[PDB]
RNA sequence: AUUUAGUUGGGCACUCUAGCGAGACUGCCGGUGACAAACCGGAGGAAGGUGGGGAUGACGUCAAAUCAUCAUGCCCCUUAUGACCUGGGCUACACACGUGCUACAAUGGGAAGUACAACGAGUCGCUAGACCGCGAGGUCAUGCAAAUCUCUUAAAGCUUCUCUCAGUUCGGAUUGCAGGCUGCAACUCGCCUGCAUGAAGCCGGAAUCGCUAGUAAUCGCGGAUCAGCACGCCGCGGUGAA
């Protein structure tokens, strides 16, 4: 914080798919102490995925995440006092981070009145790059290198 | 919610039977807070106390369930 | 058998010293004699504001607690039995000779 | 007008509804606690004067 | 028109749209269709001309109709012509029991 | 006869395991595992410890338990599970020490303190 | 071994209860460091580096607060500003603000089955059990001044079915009627139940608050004052993130 860096708590693989990944997307939609709930729509979400088009719930998922974790990002710094957006190179767990963060969220808004169909029909589109995650991403890498220019020497 | 009869005070009940023989006498001053109606009411003109001036009131039929603290109101709101 | 005594104080020390003397006036005259059982010393709790006019912030709680203890005997010989009529002391504590 | 009402209370009620707490020595009509019969206050500082059996600080 | 009084819905589930009706709550509904001997029926109800007849009459035994709101308005009537305090703050809405109104008035009136 | 007994202890909740030769299995309080447990399939995590020693097969389990709730306690189990292993082979507690799961959790509920709404909740606060 | 059961035999092994002890001290390893203090990593160990938490508040600042807990100089009332009783206030409502609770639903609404804590209260009080009324409850009776008996099988949880995106079966403010409890007495001015009616309200600007872990978020339990009345306050526990 003000000192220094500190630890990071990894998680625990699946125990389906046994995946670090997989356990790190049920911890981002359980809501309110409540868990197994979150669990069931992801598995549930996963049996839709895989029964159209099936391949995998994982190696699908990685392709939709592919298309979507960025590279680049405005990081505000005032160097010169002022409003200056530096674009940053974005670290690898960040990455990840905002993959997860932008796909639940923003698939929440999808509107299936359906429980899960949300998140399935949302990552299945993600994989084919199409949905707004993935034009969240290459807006981001489109303000970024949008002013390059005069945010680089730092 | 004292279904086990209602309630009047009995210093008004010997003070509002004594009238059931002859005409009934215009005042029966009382405290008026604590009594609901009974049928040996209609008719008769109390006056009730608010805590500041007792109240002159009559009695109708329909008026005859709730109690009588209900006819001067201690608020005096305009 | 047919007798036992509780005991309910607060600091353990006096406690446990009426335990070894009335250990002593059982096992003297007969045996079989049960040893300072503990038990499960009962809490209260309390809490005080601590101002007298206003910020109902700063509290102040206090507490009490019970230690216990519980011996039975069997087999009293009328010696013992009477001895234990006699003994009295200590005096911080409170026992009940009980069936 | 504190001794009137103390006064008050020594006498046998009214009504059954009536008989309130109220402290020994001082005497506040709120918050007494009824099983030592003192105020909030006057049990607060008493416990520190040692005269209390029983009562202590808790830490835990 | 439709059914009884009036107000009935179409493409739905009975014991719920017979609560439509002013005067039915829930319990009127599942106590009716009890003395007829029915169920949901089922999402889109779709019943026989001899069951519309059976609640017809069975409802009929009740004094909910589109007339239920004419009692209680010669109830509170009859309320605020004689005293009445109650009928007074029913001139201007308060309850049998009062709540020391500085804000008891954001369902009434919308005060603001 | 030849029995194996260990406990555990998590959230202050506490179980009795008690380990015997068998095919691989749990009753917890004369019930299946599956009854106990709900839904949860934190099952990988009661049988973590046989997938480091004795992988995984194969002992019966009986079990008591009281406290907590579920997940405590069946967090709960894991660790008898450790203590009987250990009980077999003291050539086996290096590579659990090194893959853990044998010290006590001691992380629990916080004791409050007056004052504040929760353990550190601080009240909304107007500003001016 | 046997019974409905740890009950009853049998036992004190375990669990737990609670006294006395034991244990964490940079104690040993490597390194950095002027060889010092200290710092980075290691073994062992249940915990490693003030292990986690609390109680504990220096000189003084602010003529901060309090003669209404109590005390007290001075000033004052004294057939009245002292005192007794009934009735009403402190609950008043065009309005402005601070703190909280319930919500705007599909991780949801309803219906049916299914398990798991912890802290404490109890003699004029906790009610067992059974009977009655759909309910709040009533009737007769049962133990318990206690690890025995009761409050009290905790609720979210887990398993099925129905409801389909609507001011909706969401929301239940408000109001009519009939009841229950304590109470000498519930209009002013109690808590709760049944029926009936069914408001605003579909995530909230500028602005602004809390929070670094068993925390935040969420769900229940208890008790202080107390015939009676809690969305407040004081404690406990369950689930469990970034
Ligand atoms: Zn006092």
């Amino acid at each position: 914080p003000r000192k220094g860096p500190v630890a990071k708590r990894d998680v625990l693989p699946d125990p389906i798919y046994n995946s670090k990944l997989v356990t790190r997307l049920i911890n981002r939609v359980m809501v309110d102490g409540k868990r197994g709930i979150a669990a069931n729509i992801i598995y549930n979400s996963f049996d839709i995925i895989k029964e159209s088009t099936g391949n995998d719930p994982l190696e699908v998922f990685e392709q939709a995440m592919k298309n979507v974790m960025p590279v680049l990002e405005v990081k505000a710094r005032r160097v010169g006092g002022s409003n200056y957006q530096v674009p940053v190179e974005v670290r690898p767990e960040r990455r990840t981070t905002l993959g997860l963060r932008w796909v639940v969220n923003y698939a929440r808004l999808r509107g299936e009145h359906t429980m899960e169909e949300r998140l399935a029909k949302e990552i299945m589109d993600a994989a084919n790059n199409t949905g707004a995650s993935v034009k969240k991403r290459e807006d981001t890498h489109k303000m970024a290198d949008a002013n390059r220019a005069f945010a680089h020497y730092r | 919610s004292l279904k086990k009869g209602p309630f009047v005070d009995d210093h008004l009940m010997k003070k509002v039977e004594a009238q059931q023989g002859a005409e009934k006498k215009k005042v029966i001053k009382t405290w008026s807070r604590r009594s609901t109606i009974f049928p040996s009411f209609v008719g008769f003109t109390i006056a009730v106390y608010d805590g500041r001036k007792h109240v002159p009131v009559y009695i109708q039929e329909d008026m005859v369930g709730h109690k009588l603290g209900e006819f001067a109101p201690t608020r005096t709101y305009r | 058998q047919k007798i036992r005594i509780r005991l309910k104080a607060y600091e353990h020390r006096i406690l446990d010293q009426s335990a070894d003397k009335i250990v002593e006036t059982a096992k003297r005259t007969g045996a079989d004699v049960s040893g300072p059982i503990p038990l499960p010393t009962e809490r209260s709790l309390y809490t005080v504001i601590r101002a007298t006019h206003k910020y109902k912030d700063s509290r102040e709680q206090f507490e009490m607690r019970t230690h216990k203890r519980l011996i039975d005997i069997v087999n009293p010989t009328p010696k013992t039995v009477d001895a234990l009529m006699k003994l009295d002391l200590p005096s911080g504590v409170n026992i009940e000779i009980k069936l | 007008a504190k001794k009137s009402m103390i006064a008050k209370n020594k006498r046998p009620a009214k009504h059954s509804t009536q008989a309130y707490t109220r402290c020994e020595r001082c005497g506040r009509p709120h918050s007494v606690y009824r099983k030592f019969h003192l105020c909030r206050i006057c049990f607060r500082e008493l416990a520190y004067k040692g005269q209390i059996p029983g009562v202590k600080k808790a830490s835990w | 028109a439709r059914i009884a009084g009036v107000d009935i819905p179409r493409d739905k589930r009975v014991v719920v749209s017979l609560t439509y009706i002013y005067g039915i709550g829930n319990t009127t509904a599942k106590k009716v269709l009890a003395n007829v001997g029915v169920s949901e029926d089922v999402r889109v109800r779709d019943l026989t001309n001899e069951q519309t007849d059976a609640i017809r009459a069975e409802i009929d035994k009740l004094k909910v109709e589109g007339d239920l709101r004419r009692e209680v308005n010669l109830n509170i009537k009859r309320l605020m012509e004689i005293g009445s305090y109650r009928g007074i703050r029913h001139r201007r809405g308060l309850p049998t029991r009062g709540q020391n109104t500085k804000n008891n008035a954001r369902t009434r009136k919308g005060p603001t | 006869q030849v029995q194996y007994s260990g406990t555990g202890r998590r959230k202050n909740a506490v179980a009795r395991v008690r380990l015997v030769p068998g095919t691989g299995k749990i009753t917890v309080n004369k019930k299946d595992v599956e009854e106990y447990i709900p839904h949860a399939d934190l099952r990988e995590v009661i049988n973590q410890p046989f997938g480091v020693t004795e992988t995984k097969g194969a002992y019966d389990v009986i079990v008591n338990v009281n406290g907590g709730g579920y997940a405590g306690q069946s967090g709960a189990i894991r660790h008898g599970i450790a203590r009987a292993l250990l009980q077999v082979d003291p050539d086996f507690r290096s590579a659990l020490k090194r893959a853990g799961l044998l010290t006590r959790d001691a992380r629990m509920v916080e004791r409050k303190k007056p004052g504040l709404k929760k353990a550190r909740k601080a009240s909304q606060f107007s500003k001016r």
